[PDB]
């Protein structure tokens, strides 16, 4: 009598393989940033929910939301007994907002006050250091921003504001082989293994060197490079893996049948939209924007999301995610976007005095990770419901797909997702809809809406610009630069003895309290 | 007696030598190099490549190294699992439920095989008869996996009766229908077997002139044909256990249950040779020590072969 | 008045064939012995089976009846039936080896015949005593070995026991000692009227011969193809039988210069009995030497367990002596024959074996079996085959349309006159008859015999008939040999050993054949 | 009064469990010799739009996921599996018979060397051998599943050819053929071969089954033959991710396997029937 499946006693989540150099300000991919997120500690953290607290830092001063004043707490040390100080920030941050460098996250250097020049041109270059970060004593220094935004003391929790030792910033070459970070996990470095097989694993174990705000639960966690959903699914059965992060699209309207409670679910904080580059005949002006208006009235979201994706979808209530902190569900004014064929019809009935039609409509998307259902879905739910013509025209490569809309607007009308990086409304509007601020594929121009985003975060508290970014978002609705369809929905399975799993904000496990028994 | 198991053992350490001798050879006899073999799928480096060598010694002649492969397997040194973890302990600790499984294939096989044989034999021409033997004939035909796939499609997909994926809570209630999946293709062989055997049985002349003595029928059918009857069929059993140790892995994999054949069906799904060729020389030992002890029965049963 | 047994009108049927029994008669006086008498085939065993309700898997009445004491016992229904089986009607079968459950320890077979009793304390002591009252030899000992430990005719004794168990009133022994060999089946009969004397028991015997049921029994019951040929007293119908059947089965009935020259013949036997360190010897043929002048008969006779075959197969070369010679012809020496001389002297000895339903090779017609040694040897191109065996079919009776047939639809004498014409092909100097008519109805014996006396009589053959007993040899052999355990014990003439014997154990196996004293 | 060979072809031809298995073993002979007969289509087209569709007029067993309709793909996979039970069954027959009539018509020291070797094979089940065999191989090819399932099948058609021929040796026809010359292997050609020829043909076409069988259930789990022969027992492995959500894929491939290994066990029983009822007693 008994039986098991004896296992190790760390923990095995699923992961991938990050393809790049372990650095801070190196990543961008949400595969090789869940890695990097336990080995360092910054000046701020963000539990579950998504608030921030002090962890490393101890006073950050501001009276006017333009200079920061930051003072940091003595007793912290690397995990090569190297103590904390100032130094390794400003120097980190001068380090990875230099263009020379060509580093991935510079862009999250903007508002700095020195930025402009160090990544602009190698004309006024000669000074490779910004003049916003000063150095008070090695245990404070003082930030000055361009213009007042409450919002900058959110994102210092951010996985690109880490500090970096001093043996990194002369052989940072090898600090891509053997990183070294406060946080609260460390990297193995066992004699059996070199901690990183390569397309193996990724071993981690407790430092015994922190005390903060994310205490380790368990005795370490073992990343297993991954690929094929199915598999990880078919090993987490199979008692050979404890936290699956997310239930394959082929197993997810019987997971809750042969998972029996074991598998909960929470809104993440990536959502979807469709657009029409308004470069394209027939969008531009007062028809082009009632023709979207009209799409937006003519796609089923609930259906959409019961049918192909089963539950882990949410119909779009805004342009925000779920799961920010200060979301208005039941906004005011929220019933632009519906599924009234009523309004669909007349409007278009409305709109064609400009002009009836131009031709096809095509709908482009990389098709390698998986759209055709939904691609199809709304394809069809949009044509024959307006009397137009809509197809799909898939493009098979990323690259290509990539460089068919950097190709700055052509053709092709395409969908676009926006994962956010740290938990604030206005990182999902401002970086998407301004004057000329990059990601701006749809043409919408609009000196109101920045002005409106403007005073937003030129706000005394948190809440008065939570209320005042609710009013700019209504102030989109009477534009629809994108139609949005729907938030996200994350599904987390954990095995038979990890006990205390949550999904934290972005969809991500909270890896640091999972108590394995 | 005393001088048939001198005789019996004799000649069964021969067949262990070669047995064990043959899984090594078909290794490291074969490839040129056999670590790049060893090393499944995961990347071979000068760390992966050496890790190995220190203990399986492939530096120096076939006798040694055979002889020392020998040892390491009877001292409890089976290798290391992928995990990290010693592939004896996993191995103690996943034989429980196999066991307990086993148990239920073969509960199923022996009653319901001997009954309906006998029910089958003590009649022959009978439409009982016709009907149990075209429907062994028919069970024999379907593969394990095959049958597997049908019983969990039928009985837990559509009506919901049955559990889908025993994992980790393997009460018997809950193992009993993977026990008759994997026991039906043996109860059909059991079957046709005891039919065949008491019905030409059934017909001796000890038999005659036992009930030409005034012996009852019950009386005259147990002993007389249920004890000769009954001998080829536990030999037949320790045959076919044989045969069932590697149907057990197919039907351990497509239920998800945490035994040895769950086990050794994810290293041979996943690639991972070095704890397979390990698995496999102990099933070999198991089943080898399982065939002598049947032999042992089988001459304590029947006196003739006793003859020392 | 109205006797035991009144069998009038048995009428058993084998599965919708023919009446395998048709009308038969008789009935046991309760105090008399009753004898029937009649070859293979003729339904005395059947109607012996048939009164006991003992039939095979297809018989059963059609017609008749069956009383015993006034009761008819046709109702097979076994729940009276099994009031008269065994504790009023005994039986005792024909084949002694395998009629005892070969797994049970025959001192337990013997103690559940008397069932009725204290069931563990009287049984296993009253068994022993039945078996002390049977004849074995120290029966405490033999009642713990299993039935193929004990020898041929102890099997018998114990199945005699197992019979008169319950003290019936009337034994139905069938052909009892059949297959056991003279000077025994004398003893065994003679204990056998003994223990009958003390009981009263009736005893109707199934036999096959007159000559024993004359001098054994009371009344003779003849039985031609299942049907009462002639019934009556003993004496009346041996001396002056009347249905012309019964006068043909009388007169058939056993009532009345050196080529070969062998000396010192031994074969030795390096035997194993278990322990491996322990291997005896076994010597079964020794000191064995005689001369066989032309066209003659020699007669080797000992009972089983004398070493005759070995001889006979040494003698034809088929088997390597350990000493002595068997030189042939003067240069034909048999124990090391060169390379051409194995073909040159297997022309001239042909062996004639024991019985004929497994030595034809069963896929060769009777045409392609007879051609055979006619093959081998290189003799006649194709057509002068087929003469020479259209005309050696002819040398014994054998219609020549039998050509084209098969072993398996052949007769019982049949077979034998193909085998003999097969041995006769390429005009053999010698034939070495090994127990060739053994195994033969009588008739056909007698038949096949005056066959053998007639080819000699016209080739100028040479004869080393071997038998295994001394009643069937006194009209065609000419010297006698008999043996005993390997040994010789007399070698003379037929007379000097019909007439007067020398040797105490010629005697008592003379006096043991059928005859009057 | 007819060859014992022609005598049963009569005595065969009169039974319905035969005449059944020769009709159906037709059937798949000749849809593995000629599969472009039944079909037109190819077996490894995808079209990638129509992914899961249901059986119609164009395509008879519907399309599988990436939209290879399962009718193709479901003949040349006989072809497969038919050539590696044939040739495997052919090849023990031929060994095993051979090596099994040496050991027991002539015996000392032969006897020995051939029951040791068969009782070392015997120690070795086939499919757990043929895992551990198929793990050290890279180039995996049909001939080389021929190989390692003839390696480890002839121990059983041995062992049943050494009884029957044995049983044959002790009676009087093979003596009174060296009564008069006939060297010990003419002999044994001429007498033996034919009077024991028939055992071993039932348990060589009961083992051909079994072959199928088996090669089936080892290419399932991944260490059968190849992904670019199309083959049951691999159309099976992918299609049980969507058995468990409701789809009946899956069951077109194998009851098309289950069908031909009865149509061999049927045979083999009523060969059996046919050439040695007797030893129904004690095997099987």
């Amino acid at each position: 009598c008994g039986g098991g499946v004896l296992s190790p006693d760390v923990v095995l989540v699923n992961g991938g393989e990050p393809p790049n150099p372990l650095i801070p300000t190196g990543t961008n991919d949400s595969n090789g940033g869940r890695i990097i997120d336990r080995l360092f500690a910054g000046l701020m953290s963000y539990d579950a929910v998504g608030k921030p607290s002090l962890e490393v830092a101890q006073s950050i001063e501001s009276a006017d939301n333009v200079n920061y004043r930051i003072t940091v707490k003595p007793g912290w040390k690397f995990t090569d007994g190297s103590p904390v100080t100032a130094h390794s920030f400003v120097d980190a941050w001068n380090y990875g907002a230099l263009s020379t460098n060509a580093q991935l996250q510079q862009h999250f250097f903007s508002p700095i006050e020195g930025f402009d020049d160090v990544a602009g041109a190698p004309g006024d270059k000669s000074r490779t250091t910004m003049s916003g970060l000063r150095v008070v004593n090695d245990l404070e220094f003082t930030v000055r921003l361009k213009a007042p935004t409450i919002d900058f003391t959110l994102r210092l929790g951010h996985s690109s504001f880490y500090p970096l030792p001093d043996s990194a910033f002369r052989d940072m070459a090898a600090f891509g082989r053997n990183p070294i970070g406060n946080g609260p996990y460390k990297l193995a470095d066992g004699p059996a293994g070199p901690a990183w097989e390569h397309n193996v694993r990724i071993d981690l174990v407790p430092n015994p060197d922190y005390h903060g705000n994310r205490k380790p639960r368990n005795k370490g966690l073992r990343f297993e490079f991954y690929a094929n959903l199915d598999t990880a699914y078919a090993d987490l059965l199979s008692g050979n893996l404890d936290v699956l992060d997310t239930i394959p699209p082929s197993a997810l309207t019987v997971y809750q049948r042969d998972l029996g409670d074991h598998a909960t679910s929470g809104p993440a904080a990536i959502n979807q939209t469709l657009d029409t580059p308004l470069r394209l005949p027939h969008f531009g002006g007062e028809e082009g924007r009632l023709r979207r208006l009209a799409l937006s009235a003519a796609i089923n979201r609930p259906q959409i999301c019961q049918q192909i994706f089963a539950g882990t979808r949410s119909p779009a209530r805004d342009f925000t995610a779920r799961s920010l902190p200060g979301f208005d569900p039941n906004l005011p004014g929220n019933e632009v976007l519906d599924y009234d064929p009523q309004r669909a019809r007349r409007l278009w009935a409305q709109a064609d005095a400009i002009s009836p039609w131009s031709g096809r409509y095509a709908i482009a998307y990389n098709a390698d990770a998986g759209h055709r259902d939904w691609v199809d879905a709304v394809a069809n739910s949009i044509k024959n419901v307006l009397g137009i013509d809509a197809v799909a025209a898939p493009q098979p490569t990323f690259a290509g797909f990539r460089t068919q809309i950097t190709n700055r607007a052509i053709d092709s009308a395409f969908r676009a997702g926006w994962r956010g990086d740290y938990p604030s409304m206005i990182e999902f509007l401002a970086p998407l809809f301004t004057a000329g601020a990059g990601s701006n594929d749809v043409g919408y121009i609009n000196p109101e809406f920045d002005a409106a985003l403007a005073a937003a975060e030129a706000a005394p508290t948190l809440t008065e610009s939570h209320e005042l970014v609710n009013d700019a978002q209504r102030i989109l609705f009477h534009d629809m630069p994108v139609v949005p369809l729907w938030d996200y929905i994350s599904v987390v399975g954990w095995s038979s003895q990890v006990s205390n799993v949550t999904v934290t904000w972005n969809g991500l496990p909270d890896y640091e309290n999972i108590v394995k028994a | 007696m005393g001088w048939y198991v001198a005789r019996r053992v004799a000649v069964m350490v021969p067949v262990f030598l070669g047995a064990t001798l043959l899984i090594y050879g078909m290794v490291f006899l074969l490839p040129g190099d056999p670590v790049a073999a060893l090393a499944g799928d995961r990347p071979l480096t000068p760390a992966v490549a050496a890790q190995l060598r220190s203990h399986y010694h492939l530096d120096d002649p076939f006798l040694v190294q055979y002889l020392r492969y020998l040892g390491g397997i009877l001292h409890g040194d089976l290798g290391r699992a992928y995990s990290g973890l010693p592939v004896s302990a996993v191995l103690a600790h996943a034989f429980p439920v196999t066991i307990r499984l086993a148990l239920i294939a073969l509960a199923v096989e022996a009653v319901l095989g001997i009954g309906f044989g006998v029910i089958a034999g003590l009649r022959q021409g009978g439409i009982f008869d016709s009907a149990v033997l075209v429907t062994g004939l028919v069970i024999i035909a379907i593969p394990i996996f095959v049958l597997g796939f049908l019983a969990q499609f039928l009985f837990g997909v559509q009506l919901e009766i049955a559990p889908v994926t025993v994992g980790e809570r393997a009460s018997v209630g809950r193992l009993l229908l993977p026990g008759i999946v994997l026991g039906a293709m043996s109860f059909a062989y059991v079957v046709r077997l005891t039919r065949s055997a008491v019905a030409a049985n059934a017909h001796a002349d000890y038999v005659r002139t036992a009930t030409a003595k005034g012996l009852s029928r019950p009386r005259v059918v147990t002993v007389h044909i249920l004890r000769n009857s009954l001998i080829p069929v536990v030999t037949f059993l320790g045959a076919d256990l044989g045969a069932l140790m590697g149907g057990a892995i197919v039907t351990e994999g497509i239920f998800n249950i945490h035994g040895v054949g769950g086990v050794l069906y994810q290293a041979v799904t996943r690639q991972e040779t070095p704890t397979v060729v390990s698995i496999v020389t102990v099933l070999v030992l198991i089943y080898l020590i399982t065939n002598l002890l049947v032999d042992l029965l089988y001459a304590a049963l029947d006196p003739r072969i006793r003859y020392g | 008045a109205a006797p035991l047994l009144s069998v009038e009108g048995l009428e058993v049927t084998f599965g919708t064939d023919a009446p395998a029994v048709c009308g038969v008669d008789l009935a046991v006086r309760s105090g008399q012995t009753v004898a029937v008498v009649g070859e293979s085939g003729s339904g005395k065993s059947t109607t012996a089976a048939a009164i006991l309700g003992l039939l095979p898997a297809g018989g059963r009445i059609t017609a008749g009846r069956v009383v015993f004491d006034g009761r008819d016992i046709t109702g097979a229904d076994a729940k009276r039936l099994r009031s008269i089986r065994g504790r009023e009607i005994g039986y005792v079968p024909q084949d002694p080896m395998t009629n005892l459950n070969p797994v049970w320890k025959v001192g337990f077979q013997v103690t559940e015949a008397l069932r009725a009793n204290t069931d563990g304390r009287a049984a296993r002591r009253r068994a022993v005593e039945l078996l002390a009252e049977a004849g074995l030899p120290d029966p405490a000992k033999q009642a713990g070995r299993y039935p193929h430990q004990l020898s041929g005719g102890m099997c018998q004794r114990a199945l005699i026991a197992i019979g008169l168990a319950g003290r019936p009133r009337l034994l139905i022994a069938d052909e009892p000692t059949s297959a056991l060999d003279v000077t025994v089946q004398r003893q065994v009969l003679d204990h056998l009227q003994g223990l009958t004397d003390e009981l009263g028991t009736a005893l109707l015997l199934i036999t096959h011969d007159l000559a024993l049921a004359a001098q054994r029994a009371e009344a003779v019951v003849v039985v031609r193809r299942g049907v009462v040929v002639e019934s009556g007293a003993a004496q009346s119908i041996l001396q002056s039988p009347q249905h012309e059947y019964t006068r043909r089965l009388v007169a058939a009935a056993p009532s009345l210069g050196d080529i070969l020259v062998v000396s010192e013949l031994t074969k030795i036997y390096r035997e194993s009995r278990g322990a491996p360190w322990r291997r005896v010897e076994s010597r079964a043929v020794d000191g064995v030497s005689f001369r066989l002048p032309r066209a003659s008969t020699l007669a080797i006779v000992g009972e089983s367990g004398s070493g005759k075959s070995t001889l006979a197969r040494m003698v034809l070369g088929l088997l390597q002596p350990t000493s002595g010679t068997v030189v042939f012809d003067g240069t034909y020496d048999v124990g090391a024959l060169a390379r051409d001389q194995v073909l040159a002297f297997r022309r001239r000895v042909q062996p004639v074996f024991q019985n004929p339903y497994s030595s034809l090779d069963p896929m060769y017609s009777v045409f392609r079996a007879i051609e055979e040694p006619l093959r081998v040897h290189h003799v006649g191109d194709r057509r002068q085959r087929q003469r020479a065996v259209r005309e050696l079919v002819d040398q014994v009776a054998l219609p020549s349309s039998i050509l084209g047939r098969r072993p398996r639809e052949l007769s019982g004498g049949q077979r034998q006159r193909v085998a003999i014409a097969r041995a006769l092909a390429l005009r053999p100097e010698v034939l070495v008859c090994d127990e060739a008519v053994s195994a033969l109805d009588v008739l056909v014996q007698a038949q096949i015999l005056d066959l053998l006396a007639d080819l000699q009589a016209d080739l100028g053959l040479t004869y080393l008939f071997i038998s295994h007993d001394l009643a069937v040899i006194r009209q065609i052999a000419d010297d006698v040999l008999v043996m005993r355990a390997g040994r010789v014990v007399e070698h003379a003439s037929t007379e000097e050993v019909f007439s007067r014997p020398r040797h105490e154990y010629t005697r008592q196996l003379l006096q043991a054949i059928p005859g009057a004293p | 009064h007819t060859g014992f060979w022609l005598d049963a072809w009569r005595g065969l031809r009169r039974r319905p469990k035969f005449v059944i298995a020769a009709a159906l073993i037709l059937l798949i002979l000749v849809v593995a010799a000629f599969p472009s007969l039944f079909t037109a289509a190819d077996p490894t087209y995808a079209d990638p739009s129509q992914s899961m569709l249901a059986p119609s007029a164009a395509h008879w067993f519907g399309t599988d996921l990436q939209g290879h309709d399962i009718y193709s793909r479901t003949v040349y996979g006989a072809r497969a599996s038919v050539t590696v039970g044939l040739g495997a069954t052919l090849a023990v027959f031929v060994v095993g018979g051979a090596l099994g009539a040496l050991a027991g018509f002539y015996g000392s020291w032969i006897d020995a060397v051939v029951s040791r070797v068969t009782d070392v094979f015997l120690g070795l089940p086939l499919l757990l051998a043929a895992i551990v065999l198929m793990q050290v191989m890279h180039h995996r090819t049909v001939w080389t599943v021929i190989a390692i399932l003839a390696l480890f099948g002839w121990p059983q058609v041995a062992r049943i050819a050494r009884g029957a021929v044995l049983e044959v040796r002790a009676s009087d026809y093979v003596l009174a053929a060296k009564a008069l010359g006939l060297n010990r292997f003419q002999i044994l050609l001429r007498h033996a071969l034919p009077n024991a020829v028939g055992p071993v043909i039932a348990v060589a076409t009961v083992a051909l089954g079994i072959f199928i069988v088996t090669e089936a259930t080892l290419s399932y789990l991944g260490v059968g033959l190849p992904t670019s022969v199309v083959s049951w027992g691999g159309d099976i492995n992918v299609a049980q991710t969507r058995l468990r959500s409701g789809s009946p894929i899956l069951f077109y491939p194998a009851g098309a396997l289950a069908i031909t290994v009865l149509a061999f066990m049927m045979m083999g029983d009523a060969l059996r029937d046919a050439l040695d009822p007797a030893s129904r007693a004690w095997r099987a």
